[PDB]
RNA sequence: GGCGAAGGCGAAAACUUAGGCCAUUACUGACGCUUAGGCUUGAAAGUGUGGGGAGCAAAUAGGAUUAGAUACCCUAGUAGUCCACACCGUAAACGAUAGAUACUAGCUGUCGGGGCGAUCCCCUCGGUAGUGAAGUUAACACAUUAAGUAUCUCGCCUGG
């Protein structure tokens, strides 16, 4: 299925020869592929590992058979040019939607406002608005109603009332 | 707090999102827990697997420097 | 820490950084039943929960 | 006009009715829904022209296929319900037979006692009348 | 997620089926063949083997109260395919 | 008219997201404000109901106490009433093994005329120390149990202007059964009374209305001033 | 905080699989409860096999208080350990609480979704700690997150 592909290349190198290898390696994938000719730049690794102070970051995606992505974890891992191979899919924990992207002008609105930056708004990025309206759209409802009204008596007035005039 | 809460897709992933993941990582390499980040509980799974892949990709540091 | 400096500032909280390496410690370098090892951290968070709401 | 979330199939009616008639005497409730029983309607009938019933009228959905029915449990301006207590004699395991031979009074004879007898629901009272007896369901005052 | 949308539009007992007994024990003997190839692959994986034998025996008191129930409305699959 | 609506314009109100469902036919749902607010009809057809019973059983002439300091305001309006119409009270309330057995109360209106008494002579001819003393018994008198001076029997109506602030005037008085007049406010059932009444004195502006017409209901019966009854007399003023 | 048949679940990644949760105005026509019998797993310790043993480690060897220090203190130190096959079957496996059906005030909040709605506040349903009235009780205390009320079955206890 859908599958996004993050690569580590092994140590400090060239990025043309890196993109190289790592699609010989995206070809060990037996039908996984489409893949879209991109990459990330240059990303360095923050830590050296014993003697690797850099790396080259590359990204892959593309889709296919779910079941042949498993050898690519094998030998993109294993061969000295790539050391990590992150794969996206639903397994990994997952909430993606092709119908809620509406939602992307609610985006632009924290964009705003994840810190206001006028000085006359300088309200905490944790604040309410509250335009409330509550919505639903989900309730289970059964609509239940009488067609036979017999023996008329009701309680209403259910509250205790006593203790008259006293002397 | 993340922007993804504030947006709403459900789910991250590690798209170089560093720089939330700076507000939610502490200088020192470790994850702060749930209180410091401010995702709900969803988001905060969501973050929490996205460092560790990042520590797994080396975008962060597990200690070592 | 990794650096400090300052006269009166770091050093205060290069406290909780130590004490923060020392609870990271206290669970792998004996072995014990995981029981008190998670036990000690959950009791801590509690402590560090209902003194400051 | 049911309660509150719609009362799916018991094990049988009348137990549900009995955990229906319990809550609303505990936790201060009035009007109690059940699922469509014939048997229900005779028994809130009876009761109703026992004097011990307040109104009573059955339900229906969008549909009218499925049925439920709802009742107040007759409580008095005051806070008080007319029903105190209730008791099964017959049970769903152990469908209790007892001849016409077998209906002695209620605890002292104050009480009303109900039976399923050849058609509907008799009071042991009067089915001692017509010399009926009876699988006896329950026990009420 | 293996079998949701085959058998039970693809097969209709009476008029109209979204959920009935047959096409739920043969969507259930479906996702059977399913995990008893996956225990095969994988003999570690416990949970399964509950949830097979739980969905057997729903089956079967299915078979047997639709027995009374309805005339005949169960002699499509009563059987079993694993030997 | 009475508990006319010109005295509820904020009278409801009270804590915020606390609240129990005992209060069931008098308290509507609340969560624009977090405070409890309350249905006005029915206060005022039960209050004028309440207002008739206490007037026809004040015309019988019965002691009658004011004890209720749920805010400054309240113990303000309770201290107007005392130097307005009173025949008896106390300064707080009941402080317990008082109410149910007055014993405990006869002992102490006689105690404090007797110390009256004896301290009339006491003119700082022994002990200074002793004379400053005996003022702070005296001022100890005003704050525990200084109200209880001219009561000399139960009262047959006993005033609760919160049933969470009257612990003890509300059990002692329920222990035996005499009759009770008390509010419902926030977390209790409103059936714990003879007559029902959910009004509120939490709020800066309810109490004194509140106070003002419960005064004046039972006030006209000791031929003594009665301003808000069906007068247009209202007030808007804050808690103090 | 969630997912969890129990036992549990966290360096990641993915194949697969399972359980869901919310909503479906829906279908077989209630087609399901417990479980004789049968089936299954089962924390962990440890065992034969083959391999590995990095590391610590009983038993303890030696040593320190000691009236004894055999328990508690320190070092040396192997069985053990560890990987898989086969055997493990118990735990203070608990929720000191086997379940399934149906029903029953609330609240601070919060979690998953349906969500209007920067996030929100705000809810609908299921869940997650407490709460306190009915109810419950030998008391502990539980209480719509019952030790509450009724329906059906397997396990047990009749003083030690």
């Amino acid at each position: 299925m859908q599958y996004n592909i993050i690569l580590l290349v092994d140590g400090s190198l060239s990025l043309e020869q890196a993109n190289q290898v790592n699609e010989k390696q995206q070809q060990t994938l037996t039908n996984v592929e489409g893949l879209q000719t991109e990459y990330l730049g240059l990303k360095e690794l923050a830590y050296p590992i014993k003697k690797q102070l850099s790396a080259h970051y590359y990204r892959w995606k593309f889709s296919g058979d779910n079941q042949s992505t498993k050898d690519f974890k094998r030998t993109a891992n294993i061969n000295k040019q790539v050391l990590r191979e992150l794969i996206i899919n639903l397994e990994r924990e997952y909430g993606y939607l092709a119908s809620i992207n509406p939602k992307k002008q609610q985006l632009a609105l924290q964009k705003r406002a994840k810190y206001d930056e006028i000085i006359a708004r300088e309200n905490n990025p944790e604040n309410p608005d509250v335009p409330v309206t509550s919505g639903l759209a989900s309730t289970q409802p059964r609509l239940s109603r009488t067609e036979k009204a017999q023996k008329p008596k009701e309680e209403l007035w259910d509250v205790v009332q006593k203790m008259g005039n006293f002397d | 707090y993340c922007r993804f809460c504030a947006i709403g897709q459900l789910r991250i992933d590690l798209i170089d999102d560093l720089e939330a993941l700076k507000r939610f990582l502490s200088p020192y390499a470790k994850i702060n827990p749930r209180r410091i980040t401010g995702n709900c509980q969803m988001h905060q799974r969501h973050v929490a697997k996205a460092l560790k892949r990042a520590r797994y990709l080396a975008l962060v540091p597990f200690v070592k420097d | 820490e990794v650096k400090n400096d300052d006269l009166e500032l770091a050093l205060k909280k290069f406290k909780r950084v130590s004490l923060e390496i020392r609870r990271l410690a206290q669970r792998h370098e004996y072995h014990l039943r995981k029981g008190m090892r998670l036990r000690e951290k959950r009791k801590i968070a509690q402590k560090k929960r209902r003194k400051f709401r | 006009i049911t309660t509150t979330k719609p009362i799916k199939a018991h094990f049988d009616p009348v137990a549900d009715l009995l955990t229906k008639i319990n809550n609303a005497r505990k936790a201060k409730l009035m009007t109690v829904t059940t699922i469509a029983s014939k048997l229900k309607i005779a028994i809130l009938e009876i009761l109703v022209k026992e004097g011990y019933l307040a109104n009573f009228q059955v339900l229906e959905n969008k549909s009218k296929t499925k049925r439920i029915v709802t009742f107040n449990l007759k409580y008095t301006q005051r806070r008080i319900p007319s029903i105190n207590g209730v008791k099964q004699i017959s049970k769903p395991g152990l469908r209790i037979y007892r001849p016409f031979e077998k209906l002695p009074l209620v605890l002292n004879g104050l009480g009303i006692a109900i039976i399923s007898t050849s058609d509907g629901v008799m009071t042991d009272k009067v089915a001692r009348l017509k010399k009926i007896g009876g699988e006896i369901l329950a026990y009420v005052w | 997620q293996i079998d949701k949308n085959g058998i039970i539009k693809s097969a209709q007992l009476h008029d109209k089926d979204v959920g009935s007994i047959q096409v739920q024990v043969s969507l259930l003997t479906s996702q059977i063949k399913q995990l008893t190839d996956h225990l095969l692959a994988n003999k570690k994986d416990f949970i399964s083997k509950r949830g097979l034998y739980a969905k057997v025996s729903k089956r079967k008191r299915l078979l047997k109260y639709l027995k009374h129930n309805d005339l005949e409305a169960y002699r499509n699959l009563v059987k079993t395919l694993n030997l | 008219s009475l508990a006319k609506l010109g005295e509820m314009r904020t009278h409801v109100g009270m804590v915020k997201r606390y609240w129990n469902p005992k209060m069931g036919f008098f308290i509507e749902p609340e969560r624009k404000h977090n405070n409890d607010h309350f249905v006005l009809e029915l206060q005022r057809q039960s209050l004028q109901t309440a207002y008739n019973y206490v007037k026809e059983v004040a015309q019988n002439n019965g002691q009658i106490l004011f004890v209720g300091t749920k805010n400054d305001y309240v113990k303000k309006l309770v201290n107007n009433i005392a130097k307005r119409v009173d025949v008896a009270f106390i300064t707080q309330r009941w402080l317990g093994g008082t109410l149910t057995n007055f014993k405990t109360l006869s002992i102490s209106i006689n105690k404090l005329n007797k110390l009256v008494e004896k301290q009339a002579e006491n003119a700082a001819d022994l002990t200074k120390k002793e004379n400053l003393m005996l003022s702070r018994e005296i001022e100890r008198l005003e704050k525990f149990f200084g109200g209880v001076k001219s009561l000399k029997r139960l009262p047959n109506l006993l005033i609760v202007d919160d049933p969470v602030y009257e612990k003890n005037a509300v059990a002692e008085a329920n222990i035996l059964r005499i009759p009770v007049v008390a509010l419902c406010n926030t977390n209790t059932n409103p059936e714990l009374v003879d007559f029902i009444i959910p009004a509120n004195n939490h709020q800066p502006q309810s109490t004194c209305l509140l106070m003002n017409l419960l005064a004046d209901a039972v006030a006209e019966a000791k031929a003594m001033p009665t301003m808000f009854a069906y007068k247009p007399d209202e007030e808007i003023q804050i808690e103090i």
